């Protein structure tokens, strides 16, 4: 069934709990949120785990296999392909390094339930939240994302919205200036893209370890370039998905996690 | 309050369970998730889909130590049925399969090493729907086709369950001329699934709504065929809501009405009133800022949504099953001769 | 002239549905009609009916299926068609007044031989009040409705209407709860997908006056018909058979389903909602709608066909009573009220008297 | 607010209908037994206008005499009607600048290019345009378009792809999508320098073009000195938004229902059947306004006038339309096709999906499929047709003539 | 005069706690002995009951939409041999308003015989209690009737111990209990 997996890549945790730990019991808060197991690298685990294995009367069944090579020593796209053949059990869920939230994944695995659209991966994301102001930092490093934003107002078709391609600043907007293949436009041709869409790295997954074996998706680094090719005829192949929401959650990507915990994440 | 059918307690709106004594199959929650949030079934689609998850859930046996496989699965599978009862109460297409399945739980002995437990159950419960459904529907095909001439019309109601395959056979597999009249109703627009399919099949389809029903009958029209949900022991057709209004009118307008059905869709129970034994389904659905909101909290307002309703058997002219055709008063004689006997 | 362009913009008002309903078009065809009365020089009393019969044929041929405008022009002719014979025999000496309103209509065509002295101008001003007394009748038709229907209906019975788009019973069931303090309920269905705009508007205002109301869907109305033993139908127009031209959608088959359970079927109609014409074809008065709001996908390549309908017609055998301002009446009696308001000449309202 | 000016221009698609159009304009051609001048004219009669301005770059003499035989030269019409003669090949926009050099047009006014047909209200378009006035003084216009939802790639001649704002619906850029059956030219380009103050913006395809735009009188003066623009949207709506002029905001508008414009016969194939069906609600055929027709409606979309001689045993199928002066014969078949007025139908002919115009006599045993026939073109016996026969005006056809696909004969 | 529904409507109020009323007419002048006895015991179990006269039963038939009839015997047509008096025409008046008509009958109340003549099973009564004056000199004539028969078209269901059944299905229950020889129960097998 559902399986967890955590990636990794100042380091001192500010909000009175370890940075690495914030996805351990948070993804398994109640019954429901129970995956099969979670996996992690070493990351000097003795400080982390000895406090993480405290207060035990709760059947904390924690197996955790350790590697070292997909830990910024190798690209986590191609290196993960060999790291799944003993790891496969059923459906997959990956986790980013230091994710935080407010609304629990109990309603996010509810989004994984009613997925009879023979999907392979849905991606629950969110944009930027309400920031401070016109900041005293550098310019807006905007990840220009290439996707379909709002829900489909059409029955039976892309009933959750679709991520189509994936790019950012400095790759296309500074070389080819936002060019899109009109061929990949032809499937669901009424798209909407945004700029503040924070790649939440959550990435509900499925049995494409049985079906990644054809050539073309095997050269994928960064774990998103599978619908970045249209993968069709010059019919269409399998489909991705994407989901987001309105308010009342968190995450962190940048060095602003020092100030995310200051005024936004206060706990009482 | 004078009829007090709002206080007819055939269903509630209870949800939000958390119990984990049983090992609940995750995929059978998906079946209940696929029903109650937005209904995607007829009755024999359920009888397929209820069987679709049953072959999977028996494959994960998980038989405990001091318990025979005859002793646990009569509790294990039946505890998962109550998950469906929270979503939607059963049909006879539900009901006749599961009591037949509980026979098969009981007729096994403590001899199976659980490797043999697949194929004595798997093909057997596969040969159930192979015989009781699939080639049962094959005998529907030849029987209805000889009762239909070319260049005529068919009036259906809602999403059909078996006569979709009948209309495919006469339009494509026999190529005789035919015009199709599909009518469905607010809120469940399940007849549009047929309206997509038969014009994807390339045949003359005239979609309709039940409020405009007279002007269909004011044209060249005959051969009203119907889907079904169960047949009463009298001859009443317990079926989808709004079936009887065309069934009274077409019988009033002296053109015959048939009900495509099967012996699996018979029943031992009997009644003769529409609002006695039924199911309500989430009164928020008949709304779509909207026009009104607040059937709750406002004085003197309620939304009903009838799912099932009876039709008098005098409206039905001929009842066709896989064994053949029969007049509607002669329904319960198969209950002593084939159902549990054949 | 200036009245000849106000009729043209009124002709333009009746093309693209610049007014709807059986109420407001009758007031506005009549206020506009007084401009033609005040600017006419007929010079002979048979010219003035010629001044108006072509105008109706400039109106009824312009748009047939509206009738609250179509029946006024014949009735306001009939008040002058009365007074031609008034000044005819009063001009003569021998048989000045018999004054019995009914002569045997079979024999009248079958016997053919071949102070206010004249006061030729009075046909104008008696139509000027003929403008006024018609509208003032229309303003309070509901008092003759409410005098007889609380007599006709009783206290403790569940009810049903298929016409939420009837401002009569929208206003009537207020005072049917208010003055007469009878408690009951009303089932209400939708005119899907057209009066469901007003069907949700209908029971909400009745929820304010809290008459135990609940909305049924259109498919369920057979399944609860066994409980209810009384239905009222707010119609739009009514013809000589007692077959009435109803409101938009869904109301004919449920009027049929009511009749099959031996349930009495009620109707309300103002006296100006009468029409002296005959329903020759049912389908020349059954107006349809659009393929837009009955399925919005608009496939050009699959491209099925679908039918809407924004007029239902019922036979008089499916109806029982006519709650009017002047009493309740048989479905077959409708001629005698009508021929006390209309004449046999202008029912064939056309210049070609072939 | 008041004084709703307008500008109507036909005569841009003479390239499109060249087997026809040699004797009469495209706008004079009958859609459903009646032309499509008055489809626009009654639609801007719904707009509540005061004056129009015609453009007749060809066939100019046979325009105004039809207006002389219309109700529009008779003083109760919503507008007085004015025409402007012109020599041939006077393209769009250059018709504007010479008119702008004349300069009659004041304030707001109505561009109708091509020949349009719709059901959209004039009301909710215009306060939306006034909402642009209350949100911008550097505004340009509001381009109302429909949503061809279930069908991409069947807007026949040109596929148009639009990118616009989420909130303000400011059209960001236009780039013409290539031919969808051509799988080769697979690239669009939008320069992101002008993408500054939007940051959430919608890029679509299914906005079907109808060229129905209304705008102020300042933007043709902007269009005046920029004399190197030759089209409406192929060059000008790009260059006004591709950063060359600074701070100029053009909006579009989307509606949830019917609006369309004729491009080819394939557009003339589809929207004729859509108008014959109830897809043109409320602007329906039994209104009978224009040549004050006598059509009576019957079910399965039957449009019969009076004086219709229906013979015995001739089945009339769905989606048909029959004028007066017509006589069908025994054993014929009428299905899914308009029929011209004042024509003759012989014995055993299966008319199917073919738009036969006025004064046509069809010989016996000559079935017609996907083959519209213009005026005065009679036939003979055993004249078999197929797809795309767009045979023209006053064409005598002898017996036994079978034809091939796309027979554009005259 | 049906001890079935006399016993049944006790527990139809008691176990199932449904509240309703029953109109009750008289079998004049014969079951009016028991008709006053009937609603009184139901007044003890207080099911909103009220006694109607026999003439009034049409005038309140528009209100009521369900009637039950406790019959005495039932034949092969589904035409049943009912109780004493008054019940056939009101079963007809019920059928005219498209009202469902109920009946209760034990399985031993079945009969495999056919109603050839209706009048050979319609038994009458006496001239005593229908007028007591007994004039010998004026001496009019008068008719009593202590058996009513209904056609199966006026009946809808048979609430029995083995289920509810069609009016036309009655043979199959009967021929599962009776044989074709002894229905002509007579020594002369002619």
């Amino acid at each position: 069934s559902i399986q967890a997996f955590v990636f990794c890549g100042a380091l001192l945790p500010i909000g009175n709990r370890p940075m690495i730990e914030y996805v351990l019991d948070w993804c398994d808060q109640a019954d429901g949120l129970t995956s099969f197991l979670s996996l992690r690298k070493q990351q000097f685990e003795l400080i982390y785990k000895a406090l993480s294995n405290s207060n035990h009367s709760h059947h904390l069944q924690d197996p955790k296999k350790i590697n070292f090579i997909p830990s910024k020593a190798n690209s986590t796209g191609e290196s993960l392909q060999k790291e799944l053949l003993p790891r496969i059990n059923g459906d997959f869920v990956i986790l980013p390094c230091d994710f935080v939230t407010d609304i629990p994944p109990q309603v996010l695995v509810d989004q994984f339930r009613n997925r009879d659209d023979n999907n392979l991966a849905m991606t629950i994301y969110y944009k930027n939240s309400l920031d401070s102001s016109i900041d005293k930092k550098q310019q807006q490093k905007q990840k220009q994302q290439q996707f379909f934003t709002v829900y489909s107002e059409n029955e039976d078709s892309e009933r959750q919205p679709i991520l189509l391609d994936v790019y950012s600043q400095r790759d296309v907007t500074k070389t080819k200036y936002l060019q899109i293949r009109s061929h990949l436009l032809w499937n669901y041709p009424n798209l909407t893209v945004s700029t503040k869409l924070l790649n939440s790295f959550i990435y509900f997954c499925s049995f494409e370890l049985c079906q990644l074996l054809k050539l073309g998706p095997q050269s994928m680094s960064r774990q998103a370039s599978f619908k970045d090719p249209f993968t069709g005829n010059q019919g269409i192949f399998i489909l991705p998905n994407e989901t987001l929401f309105i308010r009342a959650n968190n995450l962190n990507a940048y060095m602003d996690a020092n100030r995310f915990v200051l005024k936004i994440k206060s706990q009482t | 309050l004078e009829q007090s059918f709002d206080n007819s307690s055939l269903i509630s709106s209870v949800k939000e369970l958390l119990l984990n004594k049983d090992l609940i199959h995750p995929s059978i929650l998906l079946l209940t998730s696929h029903l109650a949030h937005y209904k995607i079934v007829g009755s024999i689609p359920r009888c397929i889909a209820m069987l679709e998850v049953f072959q999977i859930v028996i494959k994960d046996y998980q038989t405990p130590k001091g318990t025979t496989l005859s002793r646990n699965l009569t509790s294990y599978l039946s505890h998962q049925i109550d998950l469906l009862k929270k979503a939607r109460p059963l049909s006879v297409t539900m009901g006749n399969a599961i009591r037949w399945l509980k026979q098969e739980i009981s007729l096994i002995d403590p001899s199976t090493p659980d490797k043999a437990a697949k194929k004595d159950l798997c093909e057997k419960i596969g040969q159930f729907a192979k015989e009781k459904i699939e080639l049962a529907d094959q005998l529907i095909i030849d029987n209805a086709s000889t009762q239909i001439e070319e260049s005529t019309t068919i009036v259906t109601y809602g999403s059909s369950k078996v006569l979709t395959e009948l209309l495919l056979h006469n339009a494509i597999s026999l190529k005789k001329n035919i015009k199709v009249i599909v009518v469905d109703s607010r809120p469940l627009f399940e007849g549009r699934k047929m309206a997509e399919t038969l014009r994807n099949a390339g045949v003359n389809v005239m979609y309709a709504l039940i409020t405009s029903l007279d002007t269909i009958f004011n044209m060249d029209v005959d051969y009203v065929f119907l889907g079904a949900h169960s047949i009463l022991s009298n001859g009443f057709l317990y079926s989808r809501a709004g079936t009887a209004m065309l069934a009274m009118s077409a019988k009033r307008r002296n053109i015959p009405v048939l009900v495509c059905c099967e012996s699996l869709k018979f029943s031992q129970r009997v009644q003769l009133d529409s609002v006695t034994f039924n199911e309500l389904a989430d009164p928020n659905d008949l709304v779509n800022k909207n026009i009104l909101d607040g059937w709750q909290e406002l004085p003197s307002l309620n939304i009903v949504n009838i799912l099932y309703d009876l039709t008098p058997p005098e409206y039905i002219k001929k009842v066709i099953t896989e064994f053949g055709a029969l007049p509607p008063s002669s329904v319960p004689v198969i209950l002593r001769e084939y159902k549990g006997s054949a | 002239s200036d009245v000849n362009v106000t009729i043209d913009t009124f002709v333009a008002k009746l093309k693209r549905r610049q007014v709807q309903g059986s109420y407001a078009i009758a007031l506005e065809t009549l206020q506009l009609l007084m401009r033609f009365i005040s600017a006419a020089r007929w010079n002979h009393v048979n010219d003035l009916i010629e001044q108006i019969r072509d105008l109706g044929n400039s109106l009824e041929k312009a748009h047939p299926t509206a009738f609250s405008c179509g029946n006024v022009i014949r009735r306001i002719l009939a008040v002058l068609r009365d007074e031609v014979e008034e000044d005819t025999m009063s001009t003569t000496v021998t048989s000045t007044s018999v004054a019995e309103p009914l002569i045997s209509s079979m024999f009248n065509l079958l016997q053919k031989p071949e102070s206010s002295m004249k006061t030729k101008t009075d046909y104008r001003q008696v139509a000027i009040q003929g403008i006024k007394d018609l509208i003032d009748e229309i303003k309070n038709i509901d008092e003759g409705i409410q005098q007889i229907a609380i007599d006709l209906i009783h206290d403790h019975e569940i009810l049903l209407t298929p016409t939420p788009d009837s401002k009569t019973v929208l206003k009537f069931l207020i005072t049917a709860r208010e003055r007469s303090n009878r408690t009951f309920t009303v089932l209400v269905t939708e005119g899907f997908p057209n009066n469901t705009k007003n069907a949700h508007e209908f029971a909400k205002k009745l929820a304010q006056h809290n008459i135990e109301t609940l909305v049924v869907p259109d498919s369920a109305v057979f399944a609860l018909m066994s409980r209810v033993g009384k239905v009222i139908i707010g119609t739009k127009a009514v013809f000589v058979n007692g077959g009435t031209i109803s409101s938009n959608s869904g109301v004919s088959s449920v009027c049929e389903c009511a009749r099959e359970f031996r349930t009495p079927v009620f109707a309300v109609a103002g006296l100006y909602k009468l029409s002296p014409l005959y329903p020759f074809d049912v389908e020349k008065f059954v107006e349809f709608g659009g393929s837009q709001r009955i399925l919005p996908r608009m496939d050009p390549r699959k491209r099925l066909d679908t039918v809407n309908q924004i007029t239902d017609y019922v036979p008089p055998e499916n109806i029982d009573i006519y709650i009017t301002n002047v009493g309740g009446f048989n479905p077959s009696f409708i001629y005698r009220i009508a021929w006390d308001n209309y004449k046999q000449i202008d029912v064939h309202l056309d210049k070609n008297k072939a | 607010e008041d004084r709703l000016q307008a500008v109507v221009l036909t005569d841009s698609y003479e390239t499109r209908f060249m087997p026809l159009t040699a004797v009469k304009p495209r706008c004079l051609l009958p859609l459903a037994n009646v032309p499509l001048i008055e489809y626009t004219l009654e639609f801007l009669a719904k707009a509540g206008v005061h004056e129009v301005f015609l453009i007749c770059s060809s066939h100019a003499n046979q325009i105004n005499d039809y207006i002389e035989n219309s109700k529009w030269n008779l003083p109760w019409s919503p507008f007085k009607i004015t025409t402007i003669m012109s020599p041939e090949a006077r393209c769009t926009g250059d018709v504007m600048r010479d008119l702008d050099n004349r300069g009659i047009i004041t304030g707001d006014f109505i561009l109708v290019s091509g020949d349009v047909l719709t059901n959209i209200d004039f009301s909710k378009m215009l306060e939306f345009h006034k909402k642009m006035h209350l949100q911008d003084k550097d505004h340009i216009s509001t381009m109302c378009l429909s949503k061809a939802s279930t069908y991409p790639k069947t807007r026949t001649i040109e596929p148009a792809a639009f990118v616009l704002d989420k909130s303000t619906s400011r059209c960001i850029y236009y780039q013409d999508l290539p031919l969808p059956s051509s799988r080769e030219k697979t690239s669009i380009q939008i320069d992101p320098e002008l993408l500054d103050n939007v940051d959430e913006f919608v890029i679509r395809n299914d906005l079907i073009d109808c060229r129905i735009d209304i705008c102020t009188s300042h933007v043709p003066l902007i269009f005046q000195e920029n004399f190197d623009y030759q089209s409406l949207r192929t060059d000008f709506v790009k260059g006004v938004i591709s950063s060359d002029i600074l701070g100029k905001h053009i909006y579009a508008y989307l509606t949830d229902e019917y609006a369309v414009r004729v491009e080819s016969w394939q557009t003339y194939d589809t929207i004729s059947q859509d108008f014959l069906g109830r897809w043109c609600y409320p602007l329906v055929l039994d209104s009978n306004i224009q040549d004050d027709q006598t059509y009576s409606y019957e079910s399965r979309h039957i449009y019969k006038e009076k004086d219709v001689v229906l013979a015995q045993s001739c089945k009339i199928g769905k989606c048909t339309a029959i004028g007066s002066g017509t006589k069908i014969g025994e054993g014929t078949k009428i299905e899914n096709s308009v029929i011209g007025r004042n024509c003759q139908i012989g014995e055993n002919i299966r008319i199917k999906n073919s738009f036969i115009w006025d004064d046509c006599i069809i010989g016996n045993n000559s079935i017609i499929d996907h083959s519209l026939i213009a005026s005065n073109a009679t036939l003979g016996s055993n004249v078999r047709l197929n797809d795309g026969c767009i045979i023209g005006f006053n064409v005598k056809i002898d017996d036994n003539m079978d034809l091939d696909r796309n027979t554009k004969i005259s």
